[PDB]
């Protein structure tokens, strides 16, 4: 799993994150948030849905290799760490994606 | 809903250390588990897996045959023993419920173990 | 001519009267209300004796059937041990499936214990006192009596009445050694387009679309007997790997034991206290076919640990509708059905095989 | 189905739910009546395969007789109504009932004319014709065996049934040797079994193997017994089967007996048979090493009515085989007379 | 009953000659018939064998052949047809009822027959 | 098939004849007397049997290949001539016996 190394944007732009890899056709991927200095918060999880008390601004897709975060309408709260989480091919070893730092301007 | 972890501290290099993370708040025979740890600024990176009774174990391929995993679903306490201790394990250690879709996942606080001498 | 029956509706009131072969549907309770005669006391008494000193530490029973009349008989046997001053006590315990084989077979003993009396379920006896030896029917206990040193499918139903308020059952103990389920208790018919293989554990169900395939089973146990051929409808031509049901777990040999897309379930939840087989999707899923789904494994049910259930499966050449197990605790799905984008090690797996 | 059944061997009675098979062929009444698969569309098949060079119909079992008996004048009927110069004739069943190769053809479209439902019409008769369409008499030299179809129709969906008085049929789209599927129960429960038909009671039991222990045939079809019907059908040589296979007997051990062969020059002749496994009256067999081989049965009484009293067999076993008919008790085929030129009796002139 | 045969006579070698029975007081279809003759002053001998529905004949092999055996179970009569006689089949014909166990027996009084 | 060819009894003796051949084990032998002038009578029928009519001075048994008929105290009334009727290995083909001519003295 892999990520682009940053990510900048200005406010009220959309925020385009993307992770590719291999086995991601056949596994779900989790989205974490991980502000500066705390532990990681869940965005987004089974690629598509987002957990009760998260902004509605805050959705995602997978499509055949690649699965997207997008953040409509970026704010500046939103500066923090994405990273990717999923499975490897045979659901036994689990794997972290490298991570994307966004910057709101 | 609580997850307390703690024995971290300053090692020397090639020592062992022992882990351990209490939990309370949920049903803890009904959940797995993970073990993941971060370097202080760098990016997240899983190490372990345990199953919902122990049955499975599963490791990362940098840590494998060095560590080991168990619980005791008895008094709800989760620990990780480490062998064979390297420069490179100084991380943040978390004790994490993740993969449980609209039931949450929680995280602890992390205990803090660098590698020197 | 010796068996005369009537068929009523409920619906027309309309009835329908006639000689010929009548098959009942036994298996609801098949151990309730019932008065199990064994062999004899004193000949029971003597096998159990003899058993023991030839080194037979206990028994493996083959079916619900078995152990409920150890259970009923273990104190008219620990009374009659104790009158022949013999040391030795005979403890029932819980039978847990799937009931394994046992290489033993009980004795038939030369000559009975000269004491004691003629009969069961009599006597107004009083209770024997607890030994340090103990003649162990199945229970927790494969640590002092391993599996290696039990008997196993030792008596052959002789009499299955049915009286006016209890019904009577005659046993013996056989004189040779055998892996068939008893025949006396086994009935099969095929009338136009539907079947049914049953026994007093076992009903199966088959019913004719383009080709005859199994329609529903229920299962109160899992034995490990062989089903004998004399009772089953169609067996040549037909190989083992096609039948769904195990030919281990006392499945027919038959073409009636098939569905097409689906190989043996050699991995299925035989742990369960009660099955239920069907063709139907486990609530709130879905199921579609795909070549790129993973290869068949163990069975998995339908919710995991905590209790959510998973939506999404796949099967790499089976066809609709799904195959399931319905238990206590759960639905499971057969091995070719796998989750279609869900890890595996989040879920309940079976850990027995046959 | 639920029911209640009574056992007079034990003297205890029981009731619950299960699947019954019934002996209907003992006191065979007529509680069916049939009706083909329509009027138009019958009669419009029966005109096709006459201009298709059929000349006749051969039934494959009594129920198909029955069925065009009752049939007959409304089919008439309905081919005059439309002009069409054939008259159908049904004539008396003789056993055997041999096969035939042809079967009758679905018609594309139904006859314009007529009614839709087999109930009586006023019942205005038709005329004779020159034209005829005979069902199985003593026509042969009018319309020879090879130009008449066999088991062409075939029982519908819900068609048959225990609580039922009509009994649904169609003429079939495809080419098959097998007796009809809807109308055969097999069954074992303990140590009896029962494989049968509307025609066909045969019984087995288990002594210390399972073996026939009598049957009962108002009839003598042809066509195969289907294996999704029979109970152990595997590992069985066709020379030992009791009715054989060309009669239309499973293929199981349930249809054998320990030292008899397939029986296929038995008097199959007859119009009602009923095997079993006892001395015909005032007889003695013995089993001896110096008696002659098989051959065609033979009746166990003179023309004259004379019986013979002394019999033989090489190597079957006791009680002998025998068969009740209406004119007398005949002999398997391995069972021959002892000290009696065998010129004086009567045979049986047909083989399966 | 009674069984009445006739057809005898003086015939030339080489030449044919038929005989014929008629039978009475019995139902004639239910039984088999033989032909039996006797040269003068000399044993019986067996001829021919008919069965009681006729399907059935069998001849002595001295007269294989040559001879030929027939009944009409409609005229309560038997016959049989004989050709290229020769001087050894001189000889009284009965026409017999035999092998009936219990029923008894019944014979001809022949017909004697000579070939010059 | 075959006979004596004469048999000479005292009266008030008895006399044996004798048909011996093959097949008889397996057929039965029917027994025949001839008075001069007339057609035969029957005797004795399924080697041991007498019809009604007949005096009961006449036996007769089977043994092997052996077949012999007995006139208990013969006396003038049975000058006549004896024939076996029977039939050879399969029972097609029928056969007399040779004859014997019983004398009283």
């Amino acid at each position: 799993l892999t990520q682009p190394p940053s990510v900048s944007v200005s406010p009220g732009q959309t925020a385009r994150i993307t992770c590719s890899g291999d086995a991601l056709p056949k596994k779900y991927a989790y989205w974490y948030q991980q502000k500066s200095g705390q532990a990681p918060v869940l965005v987004i999880y089974e690629d598509s849905k987002r957990p009760s008390g998260i902004p509605e601004r805050f959705s995602g897709s997978s499509s055949g290799t690649m699965a997207t975060l997008t953040i409509s309408g970026a704010q500046v709260e939103d500066e923090a760490d994405y990273y990717c989480y999923s499975t490897d091919s045979s659901g036994n070893l689990y794997v972290f994606g490298t991570g994307t730092k966004v910057t709101v301007l | 809903v609580e997850l307390i972890e703690s024995g971290g501290g300053v090692v020397q290099p090639g020592r062992s250390l022992r882990l351990s993370c209490a939990a309370s708040g949920f049903t803890f025979s009904n959940y797995a588990m993970h073990w993941v740890r971060q370097a202080p600024g760098k990016g997240l990176e899983w190490v372990a897996f345990i199953s919902y009774d122990g049955s499975n174990k599963y490791y990362a391929d940098s840590v494998k045959g060095r560590f080991t995993i168990s619980r005791d679903n008895s008094k709800n306490t989760l620990s990780l023993q480490m062998n064979s201790l390297r420069a490179e394990d100084t991380a943040l250690y978390y004790c994490a419920r993740v993969f449980n879709g609209y039931e949450g996942d929680y995280w602890g606080q992390g205990t803090l173990v660098t590698v020197s001498s | 001519h010796h068996h005369h029956g009537c068929s009523v509706d409920f619906s027309k009131k309309e009835t329908r009267c006639g000689t010929g072969v009548f098959v009942y549907n036994d298996v609801e309770a098949w151990r309730d209300r019932y008065k199990y005669h064994p062999d004899s006391p004193r000949r029971l008494a003597a096998a159990v004796k003899q058993a023991w000193e030839d080194g037979i530490c206990g028994i493996s029973s083959v079916s619900r059937m078995e152990n409920i009349m150890w259970r009923s008989v273990e104190g008219e046997l620990n009374a009659i041990l104790e009158e022949n001053g013999v040391q030795l006590t005979v403890v029932v315990g819980s039978v847990k499936n799937p009931m394994w084989r046992g290489p033993q077979r009980l004795p038939v003993p030369v000559n009975e214990l000269p004491h004691g009396w003629k009969a069961w379920g009599k006597s107004y006896f009083v209770r024997a006192a607890k030994t340090n030896n103990s003649f162990v029917v199945d229970g927790d206990t494969l640590k002092e009596c391993p599996l290696k040193h039990r008997a196993w499918n030792s008596f052959l139903v002789e009499d299955h009445g049915f009286g006016v308020f209890h019904t009577s059952v005659w046993l013996k103990v056989r004189e040779d050694y055998s892996l068939e389920c008893d025949p006396a208790v086994i009935g099969t018919a095929v009338k136009g387009k539907e079947a049914v293989h049953s026994d007093l554990g076992y009903w199966i169900e088959s019913e004719k679309n383009d080709t005859w395939r199994l329609k529903r089973a229920h299962l109160i146990e899992m034995k490990t007997c062989e089903w004998p051929k004399s009772h089953t409808l169609w067996t040549d031509g037909i190989e083992e790997s096609d039948l769904i049901i195990p030919k281990s777990l006392a499945g027919p040999l038959s073409h009636h034991n098939t569905r097409e897309g689906y190989r043996t379930q050699m991995k299925g939840p035989w742990h369960s206290e009660e099955l239920e087989i069907r063709f139907e999707e486990c609530p709130g899923t879905k199921v579609h076919v795909e070549e790129t789904c993973g290869t068949r494994g163990p069975s998995l049910r339908s919710t995991t640990a905590s209790g959510r259930v998973i939506e999404e499966w796949c099967c790499r050449e089976c066809t609709m509708p799904p195959l399931s197990f319905r238990a206590k605790d759960g639905c499971w799905y057969g091995m070719e059905i796998r989750p279609r984008k869900e890890p595996e090690s989040n879920l309940v797996r079976s850990m027995v095989t046959a």
